[PDB]
């Protein structure tokens, strides 16, 4: 539920509008993809110091860094996963955003 | 259509109340203390409702202005019809309440806004302070501790939650305070409180050096 | 009635008798006409009761409302311009027999001169007002008397105490020479009312230091 | 979209306010000066509004010369019914903020005009003078040497911030305005100051032979 | 097409009414008593209306409040017009009826209220209790036993059909009534009576340490 | 267009009233019966008028009961100021008829109602008993015998066609009016005369025990 | 498309001006002329507003009529109110550019009219006439020497160029001004003057055989 695993705002015309982590979108692609990630990591580790070894940081880090190159999911996915979150929400998702002169707000 | 068109207002209403700054108000042992971010020295977030009724806000000032502004016109008509005693902070919530319900409803914007106000008790006498917030849809909370409006709630209010002690003195609740706000110096801050040991009028600004003594 | 109000060195002292009546009968023995209207300000009404109380009460409103919307008091001018337009609204009243009048002691935290930041001002039953310069006013039955006791006192003004002091004399003599004011009750125990103003705010004189000056008063009289 | 609307709004009224001439006001010894450009000999952008409160405006002239009058109707209400030193300049812009967030969000067209407001202390008394900036939505700004509205501002702008000075005199004030208003003759410059030696009315044009002699 | 219009207003008034908690009255020996699930102790859903008339309901809550205002109003307008022991829990049930028909109708979008109008006999006098439900369609049920409003209505009303019985004591009817509402403690349960024995003012509240003791 | 929306206008008026109970009114030997279908207590479709004028219906409750409300102020305000004998059950048929008529064709949603005015000679005078039939759109029918309003109205019309007798007796005419009403005991039925031979009130309930004599 | 629309709204008023005649204004050593071509004998072109206040125009008639009456009206319920020295036409030309001003954008559609508000000074006083031009949309100018409103102004307004000479005689303005006009005898001229010397109304016309004449 931490907020550093933030994938997509969705803008909940409620209010309380939520953040839906990578969780909420952990295909088996992602999850292959993120494994991939780990494994390139590992083998740069292993051509930069030397030590022939797989570390749990570099799925740590891949968890995170697996976002940075987005796998076609923000504001691209299925009328079905938006469904999904009306229906647990309970109310229409007017818009979704990824994670001035107008008036005076205090 | 029914939900369709109020969901959309409440969207607007949420995204303005976002944009604004941070205020805080908690219980401490001599009444209620509100801090707010505030830059400016001239627009205030916090103000004095009646005898022992404070009032905080957050999001589009012309519309928490009016109604600081229509609160005020109320309990002065009551005070004034009855007696002094008689306006309670829970009718000011209430009022609230219908208000900003009835603007939700009909008005063509909602108004951006959050309220919370706030009671304690009249001097030389025991009661616990009341805290209500009023949302923009018209809902009304009571909170036992502390209310937190406007921007991202989740860390001060977490914060709060970890820090926050009952009967903490006025120095003490005002560190917990801005620390959990943090989550400013006396150019940025805007500090009152209803302390409960005054007379009659409760609320006092704590501004300049005072302010800078105790933080 | 009588209600006396004397500036001192750096504040400001207003108190008034207890009686009120009807005819020749004495109705009241503890009525309070000097009342608190804000942290500056003190307001005696001499006149009908009900429209004394209710002034003074909607008078006290009005100065806290603008004070709750515009986050600062009025200055004491606009404090006197609103006071004066009251009363000059309960004119046709007035002249119906419910005439009421104000007097007004405050003090002036915006003035230059903090030893003379004391102000006294009067009005008529038409709201014209009048900024008293001489040091004192007094209004109410008793008011003759009580000016022209303080002309001779007022000399002996130098503090706060001696201000009071000359304040509950001057109250003594008019009620010395006049029936429809009451004068110190020792049986009884009822006393002048008195409100402080300086620097610091108002606050009402507590009922002992009156009484110990108007025993003072009255073993001076006797002999 | 909603948002588009209020967008398109706030494009419409920044192009009224871009298409038009340039006002400075700022702070010097005396007081405050406004220096605008300005061709016509009958139609005026700076106003006295109260004994010591100035406006300047940029824009649409029949809309802030609306505003104009509505203000010199406010502040001499509240004068009379209560008294002249208690309308401040911090009330007058805090209305027109109002006035502007309700005819943009209600009127069919936003008023394409920027205003300022400004006071200066009392005489014989001792305070900073105040500029506040009212923008076409309803925001103020808070400034604490100078305003510039209408046209370029940020060329003219950047200027004023390099040859500002605190307490330059008349002269100097106003061969810094006019310099950093180039980035003009006595016949296309309207200037007025809010000189604050005045006992009572601290406004104060300066046109014809007087104005040639100071520039 | 109005029908289309006409049966989403009738689908959105019954989400609101099952998105809230449940209320019941019952008939019991010493007249009628209302049990709602409340967690708030500033906002009510059971009110006094008349003398010896009582009033509960489910749905909204501002909305609902105004109907418990407008019937205050009209009982009193009523018996000072006419006399107290004229106005009927009949009469003010026809009135609700009537007026949530008309905003049915008429109104942007219906109440979203279930309204329950109890009457009981005066001092001294024997007489049934009178239940009423009034619904959102501005219909009127005459119920002889007990009313269920608001929630899931059908596992509580079955609950109460098993349980019921008449000339209950007041202690047997919260049993029951407690029973079925949960198919909660003092700090989330408004209970009240139209108390017959009681010579003017029928209605009293049973919160607290006697509330503790009866349950 | 006005006459498409006249057609949907028909048809829905027409479904609300056969959504409803049927009411019958014929005469016999003391002037006018009426028999109506009714399950509640406090709900009631027979009403007096006037003096001699009576007054039943059938469709939506609020609605004819709007117009038993201003049929019974009409009549009051002539018969004050004219004189009570001017009043006549034709006067009163004629303005349900105009006001329907405008109901029908001006507001949004036509009156699904269907009303019978019936009428009287007065006291020792000789007379038959007139009934008239007014429908949703203002149409007006003079019925010699016998109006069938609400539900299915053709097998209840055609058994009074069978079983009609003029100058029945009270008892002979309720119990020909059940029996083709059937086509029900004294909790679901709502019976009432206009008695020609009451000197000034014409209209009497048969309620109760004695109801139950009659049939 | 906002600009587009205004452009619509801004050729609809210009073709107007362009389909009907021109008149011209210009300052001679007596004062103001006003040199018209209009046929009608009853219809005019060319008005007294007050004592020193001069008006011409050119488009739709009953419009620019509308604004003669409006403008009349203005000067003199001010001169009573006042003086008539303080009705100045500076004022009048204000108020015409509000009020065209207002029409352009909130009435149905805009005055295709083109106004000329002339002043002099008053008598035995010494000050240039002046000129103003009030366009449709509220537009005013200041104008030196003279005016041209109506039809094609190109040819008229560069003749004019050419020909003018300030301090011209009366004669010598006149055929000036009808020279470029032409670019017409007694039948056809609408001429009138604001005559300088006179003591108090200035206006006056020039017909007939005095006009035969000056021509």
């Amino acid at each position: 539920e931490i907020d550093d695993n933030r994938f997509l705002e969705v803008t909940y015309a409620n209010g309380d509008k939520e953040v839906m982590y990578f969780k909420d979108f952990n295909s088996g692609a992602m999850i292959q993809n993120v494994v991939d990630r780990a494994k390139k990591n590992a083998i740069k580790s292993v051509l930069e110091t030397g030590q022939p070894g797989l570390r749990i940081q570099h799925l740590l880090d891949s968890i995170v860094d697996e976002f940075a190159e987005n796998e076609d999911l923000p504001n691209t996915t299925n009328p079905d996963d938006w469904a999904r979150i009306s229906g647990k929400k309970g109310e229409r998702i007017v818009y979704i955003r990824t994670l001035s002169n107008l008036g005076q707000y205090l | 259509s029914p939900e369709q068109a109020m969901r959309e207002r409440s969207e607007l209403a949420r995204k303005g109340i976002a944009r604004a700054k941070s205020v805080v108000a908690l219980a401490y042992a001599g009444g209620v203390l509100f801090v707010a971010e505030n830059p400016s020295r001239s627009l205030q977030k916090i103000s004095e409702l009646y005898d022992r009724v404070g009032f905080a806000a957050a999001g589009k000032f012309n519309e928490f202005d009016n109604l600081r502004r229509g609160g005020i016109q109320f309990a002065d008509t009551r005070g004034y019809a009855y007696d002094r005693r008689d306006v309670t902070g829970r009718q000011l919530a209430n009022v609230y309440a219908q208000t900003l319900g009835t603007i939700f409803t009909e008005q063509a914007k909602p108004y951006e806004v959050e309220l919370c106000v706030a009671e304690v008790a009249h001097y030389g006498e025991t009661k616990r302070p009341e805290l209500y917030r009023i949302t923009y849809d018209g809902s009304i909370a009571d909170e036992p501790h502390f209310v937190v409006m406007g921007g991202t709630t989740e860390p001060i209010a977490n914060a709060l939650k970890e820090s926050y002690a009952e009967n903490a003195s006025l120095t003490d609740a005002l560190r917990i305070a801005v620390a959990a706000l943090r989550a400013l110096g006396v150019a940025s801050l805007e500090v009152a409180v209803l302390d409960a040991n005054r007379p009659r009028r409760a609320f006092r600004r704590i501004t300049g050096s005072a302010l800078q003594a105790l933080l | 009635t009588t209600i006396v109000a004397l500036k001192y060195p750096g504040g400001v002292v207003m108190a008034g008798d207890r009686r009120s009546t009807q005819g020749n009968m004495i109705s009241g023995r503890d009525v309070r006409k000097v009342y608190i209207t804000d942290d500056y300000t003190a307001t005696g009404i001499a006149g009908t009761a009900a429209v004394a109380v209710e002034f003074a009460r909607l008078y006290a409103v009005e100065l806290e409302h603008y004070e709750k919307l515009e986050g600062v008091p009025l200055t004491f001018a606009g404090k006197i311009n609103r006071l004066a337009i009251m009363v000059r609204g309960n004119l046709a009243a007035a002249m119906q027999g419910l005439l009421a009048l104000p007097l007004l002691a405050g003090y002036d935290i915006h003035a230059s001169d903090p030893q003379s930041a004391g102000r006294i001002v009067s009005f008529d039953a038409a709201g014209g007002w009048n900024i008293e310069e001489e040091g004192y006013q007094a209004v109410g039955s008793g008011s003759l008397f009580a000016k022209s006791s303080m002309k001779k006192l007022y000399s002996q003004v130098t503090d706060g105490d001696s201000g009071l002091r000359v304040a509950v004399e001057a109250l003594y003599d008019a009620a010395d020479d006049d029936s429809a004011t009451g004068g110190p009750d020792l049986v009884r125990g009822i006393f002048p009312t008195a409100v402080i103003i300086d620097a610091d705010g108002a606050v009402d004189v507590p009922e002992s230091r009156i009484a110990e000056l108007a025993r003072a008063i009255i073993e001076s009289r006797s002999g």
